């Protein structure tokens, strides 16, 4: 898998989720207790990328959250959690 | 005949005085380091302590504790 | 070869104060002293404590702690 | 050589079509070789690829980044090319796309910073009196952009000169348009320079050119809107000519002048607002009576703005504005347009917000019975918004009469169905509340008549009406009519249309939610057997509403059904706990909780543990979820011993299932798991010392979820005991196992403290073995990034050697 996190300084944009992966934690893939709202960086929310899914990239229909365990361990305090595809290009998958 | 001693970097140490053999004997200590500033005895087995960093703690000896060891 | 796990471990090595299997005692202790001084400057009552113990003003203690941050523990070996 | 430099600028193709690493590398290379390449070839290659007609937005963004980075390096070496750059990217300032405009603004800003102010002025000057409006438009926009990039004070003298030019009224027009575009682009950041901008443009209101007068009025309006709410001392020398001009002019120029008046009046204090509003209101009525669409669109906004200021009085409004307003503005041609329709609705709602809901509603109510569907729709929109903002505390009899008559007629005669009438009906009746007792009979008669026939969309609308009105239908001391309509609803349960079925299910749920589970006309004993086969439908609306209804029944009326039927319903719901939709998932979790609470754990858990063994993976997850739900609703005191007896069975592929169940169970129950750590520790001790790697991985998952779930409740003794068994597994070569062990260690950090973790870790940081050192530094780096500041108190004492001082003396100070 050629997938990393963005991990840039996140700003005031809010992450979205498509309807497949809707109630998951963007970090640990859990469904128990969504706690903290996800912020993304300004580059990952731009132009045609505005409003896409943080996890997969599809059309977003709800807000993305950190679960309670990640909030307790302070995993919301790293960079932008958008998934980046290194094996392909920008307008690719 | 019990003595509670505070250390600068360690926590409290418990000491007994044996009158007939003229001895000061350590019989218990703590498992955590503590920069102790002050201490107060609550009863025969319990100490309250404070730290240089802003914490208060209460430490108690287990009931099975043998005061007469070597 | 690009995984999330090797990206996490490389970002850990970028956080100042982190070490590896070739870290020396000197480096470890210099990190300890530097963030000890930063924490004394952050916490207000530890600084009050030191300022009463050594009969100095708080601004003077902060300036001294700042000056000691450039080379704590003396110079390195080699 | 010239033929080679394009071959090297293939770096551009690398940047456009490449992965992130190749893109970053080529970006570095071009930004370090920009000065050697030069501004000639770089832009001679970048501009065609920029104005290519098959470029996409992301490649344009990448090219914008490249242009920024090369303009940073080439600072004045672009002066002989500024004109070419501007010719290429002067469009993209007027494009339809929003991001094209943003990127054009970035390029023009970086270019104006690389070159000077003098170069930009000298290059852009000649196209100011050019006789093509399009060119003048883009030149004004680009001048506004360079002003935003280099500061207004740098461009104030050029504007002061160009707005007073004596040879070209086109040049004067362009300069004032530049000021307007500056206001529009920069917003409230113009306030320190308001007086200077107004002083530059104020001589234009009295120009002998009508085009110049109009652009001056529009610029004054833009500056006022940007400055709102501050800054009115800077508009006086315009306050006098503006009012003289609205009393003198007629036409487009009058429209622009009135727009400026309307933006300026909300800036004033009370006396000034009152006085200037009287004047503008006289001429504003004369324009109330007007043909022009743009004029009326301006006039509505000016009325909305004037009537919203503090100095203007509700009595003056009532006596002067409302009669001609409602006389000339509420007709079918006003209903026919769209933009003007939306402006009129907002103006009327906001007028009500200061004059009282009674005045407006009593003025427009009788039009609810009209021969125009669009007119009825507009009146209903207005009334619904007013009664949603203000309420019905001031409405009285002879007005509720007309209100109810009208909304009933409008619901009945509606031919094309749309949610406007539905939401208006709902808002009106829910705002009345207790006060509509004497009308509920004919209301319910109408709902029943609409529900009995009419193509099933009328039926679905009536079902939604029942849904949103049942609360007031009961809290008004009424149950027989809702019982009867619940009966006729229950008769509508085999349907061809899933969206209508969802609506009737929702209406039934709303009824059973408020009416007693006793005292009810349709019996639950006959309702639920009808509900059970609907659980197999696949439409999402049907599924969610049906499951929610069954959950409400199981919650309030469990004592009317048999545990056998509850068992069947549980086993039919089991597989929906992993459904693809969040709504279905949450509904199923709630319903399973209610049903498990209704019956009990003893026989449900029997079958759950039974099918734990004989099921495959995709079906095992739902069983684990169901076990955790049962343990949460009926205490895990009844779940854990039976679940550990299953582990006692000597079989892999069964012990693994028990372990996965325990992990998800502790994760789901959270702080409730603090009474059950001692009971589970022996199983985990056996599992963490085991030949199978999956055993150890799953047991570490369990430890992690337990330790994070109990945090701040004092189970440090139990978790220290378990840490003793977790630690021996840190020397594990397997990726998933070592990843589980690290997560368990990070959870135990939170639960136990960084002190104990540091005490375990100090053993091998300086071990002779490089492998031990690797592992221990990984663990230490985790403990250090999490809780760096707490470690200041826990470091051990290290002594001074010959050359270096390692003791911390401040901590040895005594007071
Ligand atoms: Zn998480
Ligand atoms: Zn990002
Ligand atoms: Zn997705």
């Amino acid at each position: 898998p050629d997938l990393i996190f963005c991990r840039k300084q996140a700003g005031v944009a809010i992450g979205r989720l498509c309807e497949k992966c809707d109630g998951k934690c963007v970090i640990c893939d859990s469904y128990v207790r969504p706690c903290t709202l996800v912020r993304i960086c300004d580059e990952c929310n731009y132009g045609s990328y505005q409003g896409r899914c943080v996890i997969c990239g599809g059309p977003g229909v709800s807000d993305a959250y950190y679960c309670k365990e990640c909030t307790i361990q302070e995993k919301d305090r790293d960079g932008c959690p958008k998934i980046v595809n290194l094996g392909s290009s920008k307008t690719d998958l | 005949h019990r003595v509670i001693v505070s250390d600068v970097q360690e926590s409290f140490i418990w000491v007994r005085y044996k009158r007939n053999e003229n001895q000061l004997i350590i019989f218990a200590d703590d498992t955590y380091p503590r920069w102790v500033t002050t201490a107060s005895l609550l009863d025969y087995d319990t100490v309250a302590g404070a730290d240089k960093f802003g914490n208060i703690c209460v430490v108690r000896l287990p009931p099975n504790t043998n005061d007469e060891v070597d | 070869r690009y995984t999330i796990h090797s990206q996490l471990e490389h970002l850990q090595s970028k956080y100042i104060g982190t070490g590896h299997a070739d870290t020396t005692k000197w480096e470890w202790l210099v990190n300890q002293h530097r963030d000890s001084y930063c924490s004394y400057m952050g916490h207000f009552d530890l600084l009050n404590y030191f300022a009463i113990a050594e009969n100095e003003s708080k601004a003077r203690v902060r300036f001294n702690l700042m000056e000691k941050m450039l080379q704590p523990c003396g110079p390195p070996a080699d | 050589e010239e033929q080679k430099e394009r071959k090297i600028m293939k770096l551009l193709l690398k940047i456009k079509n490449g992965t992130p690493p190749m893109r970053k590398a080529a970006l570095r290379q071009i930004t370090d070789k920009a000065r050697e390449f030069g501004a000639g070839p770089l832009f001679n290659q970048i501009l065609p690829l920029l104005m290519s007609p098959t470029l996409e937005d992301q490649e344009r963004h990448l090219l914008v980044k490249v242009i920024d980075r090369i303009l940073y390096k080439l600072d004045d070496l672009v002066r002989p090319y500024v004109h070419k750059i501007l010719v290429v990217i002067e469009p993209l300032l007027i494009d339809e796309d929003y991001y094209a405009r943003v990127e054009g603004r970035e390029i023009i800003s970086n270019l104006a910073k690389a070159a000077g102010l003098a170069t930009m002025i000298s290059t852009m000057r000649p196209d100011i009196d050019n006789m093509d409006e399009y060119v003048r438009n883009t030149t004004a926009r680009a001048f506004a952009v360079v002003a935003s990039a280099l500061g207004i004070p740098s461009l104030l003298p050029f504007l002061k000169a160009v707005c007073k030019s004596k040879k070209s009224w086109q040049a004067r027009h362009t300069g004032i348009k530049i000021v307007q575009q500056i206001a529009i682009l920069m917003g409230c950041a113009i306030l320190p320079h308001l007086r200077s901008l107004v002083e530059i443009i104020e001589h234009g209101l009295v120009d002998e050119q009508q085009k110049v007068r109009t652009i001056s009025a529009l610029a004054i309006a833009a500056l006022a809107e940007a400055a709102t709410p501050y800054g009115i001392e800077s508009f006086d020398s315009v306050l006098k000519p503006l009012w003289k001009g609205i009393r003198q002019h007629r036409g487009k120029g009058l429209a622009a002048f009135l727009k400026a008046i309307g933006y300026l009046i909300p800036l004033m204090d009370a006396e000034y607002a009152n006085y200037y509003t009287r004047e503008v209101m006289l001429i504003l009525i004369r324009e109330f009576q007007s043909p022009d669409e743009e004029m009326k669109k301006i006039v509505l906004k000016v009325v909305k703005q004037c009537c919203g200021t503090d100095g203007v009085e509700a009595n003056y409004i009532k006596t002067e504005i409302l009669p001609p307003f409602f006389k000339h503005f509420w007709q079918h041609r006003m209903a026919l347009d769209r933009r003007n329709y939306r402006q009129l609705v907002d103006t009327t709602v906001e007028l009500a917000n200061k004059v009282g809901a009674a005045e407006i509603i009593s003025r427009i109510v009788d039009d609810l019975k009209d021969e125009a569907e669009q007119y009825r729709k507009m009146v209903m929109e207005t009334i619904e918004k007013i009664m949603g903002n203000l309420g019905a505390a001031d409405i009285d009899h002879k007005l509720e009469e007309q209100l109810i008559d009208g909304i009933l007629y409008a619901f009945q005669e509606q031919t094309t169905e749309d949610s406007v009438m539905l939401n208006g009906f709902g808002t009106v009746v829910n705002a009345l509340g207790k006060r509509v007792k004497p009308y509920l009979p004919q209301i319910c008669g109408t709902v029943l008549w609409r529900l009995n026939n009419k193509s099933a969309k009328v039926r679905q609308q009536a079902a939604d009406l029942i849904s949103r009105t049942a609360v007031v239908m009961k809290t008004c001391q009424e149950e027989k009519l809702m019982g009867h309509l619940g009966v006729v609803l229950y008769e509508y349960l085999g349907e061809e249309y899933p969206e209508v079925l969802g609506s009737i299910l929702g209406a039934l749920k709303a009824i059973v939610n408020v009416i007693g589970m006793h005292k009810m006309t349709p019996p639950i004993k006959d309702l639920l057997p009808r509900l059970t086969p609907i659980l197999k439908n696949r439409h999402e609306k049907v599924q969610e509403n049906c499951i929610d209804l069954v959950g409400r029944i199981a919650d309030r009326g469990a004592e009317y059904v048999s545990a056998r039927e509850w068992m069947r319903i549980c086993f039919e719901l089991l597989e929906l706990l992993k459904a693809h939709k969040k709504a279905i998932r949450r509904a199923t979790v709630n319903t399973f909780g209610y049903i498990a609470k209704a019956i009990g754990p003893h026989d449900v858990l029997a079958t759950l543990l039974n099918n734990l063994k004989v099921q495959e993976r995709q079906n095992r997850v739902c069983t684990t979820v169901a076990i955790a739900i049962v343990a949460e609703t009926c205490s895990p005191f009844t779940v854990l011993p039976a679940l550990m007896n299953e582990y006692r069975v000597p079989e892999l592929n069964v012990q693994n299932g028990v372990l996965k169940s325990l992990s998800f169970l502790f994760e789901y129950i959270g702080e409730m798991g603090k009474d059950y750590i001692y009971a589970v520790t022996p199983l985990l001790e056996d599992a963490l010392m085991d030949r199978d790697l999956v055993h150890r991985q799953t047991a570490s998952a369990v430890v992690q979820h337990m330790s994070l779930g109990v945090y701040g409740f004092g189970c440090e003794d139990s978790l220290n005991h378990l840490l003793n068994y977790v630690w021996p597994n840190v020397f594990e070569t397997s990726p998933h196992v070592i990843q589980a062990v690290m997560g368990a260690l990070e959870g135990l950090r939170v639960a136990i403290g960084p002190c104990r973790m540091l005490q375990y870790c100090l053993q091998g940081l300086f071990h002779p073995a490089r492998k031990v050192r690797d592992v221990y530094w990984k663990i230490y780096n985790s403990i250090y990034i999490g809780s760096q500041d707490a470690l200041i108190a826990h470091y051990p004492r290290i002594y001074n050697d010959d050359k270096n001082t390692y003791i911390r003396y401040e901590l040895d100070y005594i007071l």
